């Protein structure tokens, strides 16, 4: 069975019915019937579309050995900050669990041995604490900074 | 069945008791089991009422590492009572009084100053002896590895020289011979040559079975492997544990005539007397290292065992106890 | 620009040195850095062999004063020593003894 | 009877059972050598191990779970001046001895004197020691920082924790009857460990005994109403009961409203407050025949490892000098603060109450293992042994504080003693029916 999908800025993409079951919330809706027409995603980017598409298809085809997936999941990767934050909501919308796992374990990777200085610079985020504040969670954080 | 021929039953039980309660110890990856270790020691407090003619008291040299020794001295025969705490310190009697300051043994990582054997035989060497001894309470490794024995002994030498209540008539200086068993041989043995180069003068070295090793195994290690109480695992064990990561047993500290280390031809060195009993596995290192105290130009006297084994000197039920115990007051009393 | 959630997935796969590092970048970093369920992963990753359920360690860690303090206050010194070093049931019963006598000590009458 | 090289070695070894031991410990080497390196970190971890003195039932053990006077001194460099302190304060001892009142003054003053150019924990405890002698010649939050400054009490708790919790497997119905319930500092440790038992934590009944209130309070309320409100929070049932009494030989077998023993177990507490009973005759072989009459499964004793009891004056106040003056020794890493000075204010007045006061007065009368031991062994108890459990727990715990540094446990007779280095300061012990 083919299933036709319909992103936001109006392409079309077609996947298969297998890969469809790895999606667990398509999976809910196909259970319940009620399903014709071409599922629209309405809050969806075409790209992260297009790349989610590819690594489940990549995923289930590999599933049907751990380090030609760990290889290939580590090529995935060399994306930026917007492509890794698009993918990470996208991951969140349509529910699957092992891009998400992948996303945020990367993310945690870049930002694990950093200081309250290269975070900052890293996510490029505005520091709202005060001077008092700012010294009483450095205080009691202390331990760490030895 | 080898062992049971060689040693009585007593002893025989004993080490094999020691060997049995070490090896349900020993850790594969290097770490020390401490607590249990603890638990299983028997330990003796000290006595300052004289039993037998010996009483004895804690010293507590250093603060920073916990430097603790303990002393024992023969009993008073002007104080009918008791000696007291003002009494413990009180200056020797006798034109020359000779004191021992002793190191114990355990591979580096086992026993303690306090410990019943040696308390024993510490207590016996006074009796014989007739002299003041002094037991040094050194770190152990693996958790304090090289060279904090070295500088224990060193800094137990220097309080023991500087005394003024352990001192000599005839000359106004003290008569120290130091004395090891076992890892306190080699602590010993280390303690003797920095003090050469230092200005405190040694009289003699007594070695009972000292520890010594090289990376070449020798003719006794292969025959002789676990029918004596000893493997030759738990020998590289107990190396790995004391040398600093990424060294071999050509360390100094493992072979004292290695090419790395100083040669003892034109240096001070006192007398020794090396005890080695020929039925244990590093018999053939000791004889090297007397072999090599000989070729070097300084006095040493070997006393070969012919059918003695490691813990020989722990209960005087066998022949060769005596005949140790008499060399050494004739080598003390010279 | 990131939502509540998204930063309790980000911050599970992260160790106990970096969260505490991280506890203090922004306030919603802050405030997800002290749900229980972290730290609770974080101080139940040395233990071996423990003898009893997670759910009953669970709340009476949380009725003594969560898994935040318990680390923080005892299981780091014992820690300090040999950092790999397992923890046994022992450890685990000096440390919950030593929480619930504080935990005594604190509360009024 | 035993063998004698053995015995002074330190092991307990018959002379009939050589050959059987021989025998055991080469099937043990055998069953070792058969195993890998999982059984011995099975034995080196899993198990616990009970009087290692005792070779056949260490073996024995082993076995079954593979295949299923004395006085002691220590001397301190911190004495330049301190030769001439002691020699003064043993010349007014003993002219206190000798009926002599004038000269025991102008050694008070002198003593005074010289200890005002003095630096050390040798002044304080001459300070204290000279207040006390002049207190004789006139007459011819104290314990929660004490707890909260120093290892003595919270190690005899716990200990005290772990042999009960240890003497507490597959019950259901358990009674604990407190001699000292003090500030309770030491039950919620192990309500705790009763909750997270495997079984499910059973019912617990706590009664407890206080010193009358000086101020006519309910300090014993307030306890059993914080334990009751921590024992809600924790889920488990709990009935208390406080009770108000000047000494223990007034209690009997029948007021306490004991329930039948083959449906609940009884357990006795007792730190510290078994030598303050010693000063009245008759009342400590009551006391104890009370215990034998209430039929408890366990007793455990934490007392101070030191002879105070003599006859003679003079011998008993040089060998308080030397504990206490090595007990203010101990106390000199530890930073200032207000919790060190009223510690030293309790040891202080622990010294004046030790020194100067006497007859049924004088509570302060400590002795040894041995003599508790035969005073126990009198009325049909018999000793109960510690495992490694109970020493491991302790070491952590000295290891919390200033790294672990100088303060040690040992063991010994299937008792435990804390001290500083070698010198036993409190020992703690298990006793049970006969
Ligand atoms: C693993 C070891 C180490 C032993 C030999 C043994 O095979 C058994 C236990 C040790 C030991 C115990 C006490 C004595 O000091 C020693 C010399 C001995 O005979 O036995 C000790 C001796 C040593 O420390 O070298």
């Amino acid at each position: 069975k083919k299933i036709v999908l319909k992103s936001s800025d109006g392409e079309s993409f077609e996947v298969e019915e297998a890969v469809a079951l790895e999606s667990q919330t398509i999976a809910h809706m196909v259970e319940d019937d009620c399903v014709d027409n071409g599922v629209p995603l309405p809050n969806v980017t075409s790209k992260i579309l297009a790349k989610v598409i590819e690594y489940c298809k990549r995923h289930v085809e590999a599933a049907a050995s751990d380090d030609d997936l760990k290889a290939w999941d580590a090529d995935f990767m060399k994306i930026d900050q917007a492509t890794l934050f698009e993918l990470i909501l996208a991951a969140n919308y349509l529910n699957i669990k092992n891009l998400l796992d992948l996303t945020c374990q990367t993310v945690a990777d870049m930002i694990k041995g950093k200081t309250p200085e290269e975070i900052r610079t890293t996510f490029n985020i505005k520091n709202d604490f005060t001077p008092e504040e700012e010294e009483e969670v450095r205080r009691e954080n202390q331990w760490a900074f030895e | 069945i080898e062992s049971r021929t060689v040693v009585p039953l007593n002893t025989w039980v004993l080490i094999s008791n020691f060997k049995v309660a070490y090896n349900i110890l020993r850790r594969p990856d290097g770490t020390f089991n401490r607590h249990l270790a603890e638990y299983l020691d028997r330990k003796v407090t000290a006595n300052a009422n004289p039993v037998d003619g010996v009483f004895s008291f804690d010293v507590l040299i250093d603060r920073r590492i916990n430097l603790l020794s303990r002393v024992y001295r023969p009993a008073y025969a002007d104080q009918e009572q008791p000696p007291s705490i003002l009494d413990l310190e009180k200056p020797v009697d006798g034109d020359i009084v000779p004191v021992i300051l002793f190191f114990h043994g355990g591979s580096f990582a086992h026993s303690s100053a306090n410990s019943a054997i040696y308390d024993t035989l510490c207590r016996r060497l006074v009796g014989l002896c007739k002299c003041v001894v002094v037991s040094v309470n050194y770190r152990r490794a693996p958790e304090n590895p090289y060279p904090c024995a070295y500088d224990d002994g060193w800094i137990a030498l220097n309080w023991v020289n500087s005394r003024s209540w352990l001192k000599s008539k005839k000359d106004s200086k003290v008569h120290i011979f130091l004395a090891g068993d076992s890892s306190g041989g080699n602590i010993a043995h280390n303690v003797a040559l920095r003090a050469g180069e230092s200005g405190i003068d040694v009289l003699g070295n007594i070695l009972l079975n000292p520890m010594f090793g090289g990376n070449e195994r020798t003719e006794s290690e292969k025959s002789l492997d676990g029918k004596y109480f000893v493997t030759v695992r738990d020998r590289d064990w107990y190396w790995k544990a004391f040398l600093p990561e990424g060294e071999d047993r050509e360390h100094p500290a493992c072979n004292p005539f290695s090419p790395r280390g100083k040669s003892l031809e034109g240096v001070s060195f006192p007398k020794s007397l090396v005890v080695v009993a020929g039925l244990d596995l590093i018999r053939d290192w000791q004889l090297a290292y007397a072999e090599g105290l000989k070729k070097a130009g300084q006095e040493v006297k070997l006393m070969h065992l012919e059918k003695a084994t490691v813990g020989f000197y722990l209960l005087p039920n066998n022949n060769h106890f005596h005949n140790v115990m008499d060399e050494i007051s004739a080598f003390v009393n010279a | 620009n990131l939502d509540e959630n998204l930063v309790y997935e980000v911050l599970k796969h992260v160790d106990a040195k970096t969260l505490a590092m991280s506890s203090c970048v922004s306030k919603i970093w802050h405030k997800t850095a002290q749900d229980e369920r972290l730290w609770e992963l974080i101080c139940t990753r040395h233990w071996t062999n423990i003898g009893c359920g997670q759910n009953q360690l669970r709340s009476v860690v949380l009725a003594l004063g969560g898994f935040r303090r318990l680390h923080s206050l005892y299981l780091w010194p014992l820690s300090k020593p040999n950092p790999r070093a397992r923890f046994g049931k022992d450890e685990l019963k000096l440390t919950l003894s030593l929480l619930s006598i504080r935990y005594y000590k604190k509360m009024s009458f | 009877m035993d063998d004698e090289l053995l015995a002074v070695l330190g092991y307990k070894v018959r002379s009939s059972e050589m050959a059987e031991v021989a025998l055991k410990l080469e099937q043990l080497e055998t069953m070792m050598s058969n195993v890998q390196e999982d059984g011995l970190s099975h034995l080196a971890t899993d198990t616990v191990h009970y009087n290692p003195s005792e070779l056949y039932s260490w073996l024995d053990n082993m076995l079954s779970e593979l295949n299923p006077s004395t006085r002691s001194v220590i001397l301190v460099d911190s004495q330049e001046n301190g030769v001439r302190l002691v020699h003064a304060l043993m010349a007014c001892a003993e002219a206190i001895q000798q009926n002599n009142l004038t000269l025991a003054e102008a050694l008070v003053k002198q003593i005074g004197c010289l200890a005002v150019s003095q630096a050390g924990a040798m002044r304080k405890v001459a300070t204290y020691f000279a207040e006390a002698l002049a207190r004789r010649i006139y007459r011819l939050t104290l314990q929660m920082h004490f707890y909260e400054t120093c290892p003595y009490l919270k190690f005899a708790h716990f200990t005290a924790n772990q042999a009960i919790l240890e003497a507490f497997e597959g019950k259901k119905r358990v009674h604990v009857i407190d001699f000292s319930m003090n500030q309770g500092l030491q039950w919620p440790a192990l309500m705790q460990a009763l909750a997270l038992r495997e079984g499910g934590p059973p019912t617990f009944r706590l009664t407890g005994i206080g010193p009358p209130a000086p101020d006519n309070s309910d300090h014993l309320h307030e306890v059993g109403c914080k334990l009751a409100q921590l024992a809600e929070a924790i889920h488990v049932e709990f009935e208390y009961r406080g009770f108000v009494a000047n000494s223990l030989a007034d209690l009997d077998a029948s007021m306490l409203e004991l329930r039948p023993s083959d449906t609940e177990a009884v357990a006795v507490n007792s730190v510290f407050e078994l030598h303050k009973l010693l000063g009245r005759p008759g009342g400590i072989e009551k006391v104890l025949g009370v215990v034998k009459q209430i039929k408890p499964v366990i007793f455990t004793v934490v007392e101070q490892e030191s002879n105070h009891n003599g006859p003679v004056f003079l011998d008993r106040f040089t060998e308080s000098l030397h504990y206490y003056s090595t007990l203010f020794d101990s106390l000199e890493g530890v930073p200032n603060s207000q919790d060190k000075v009223m510690s030293e204010v309790y040891l202080g007045k622990q010294i004046c109450n030790l020194v100067a006061c006497e007859g049924p007065d004088r509570v302060e009368r400590h002795e040894t293992l041995s003599q508790w031991g035969n005073r126990f062994g009198s009325s049909g108890l018999a000793p109960a042994h510690l495992g490694s459990n109970a020493f491991k727990q302790a070491s952590m715990l000295l290891s919390v504080f200033n790294s672990g540094q100088g303060y040690r446990v040992e063991e010994s007779n299937g008792c435990l003693m804390l001290g500083w280095h070698t010198r036993p300061l409190i020992t703690t012990s298990a006793w049970k029916l006969s």
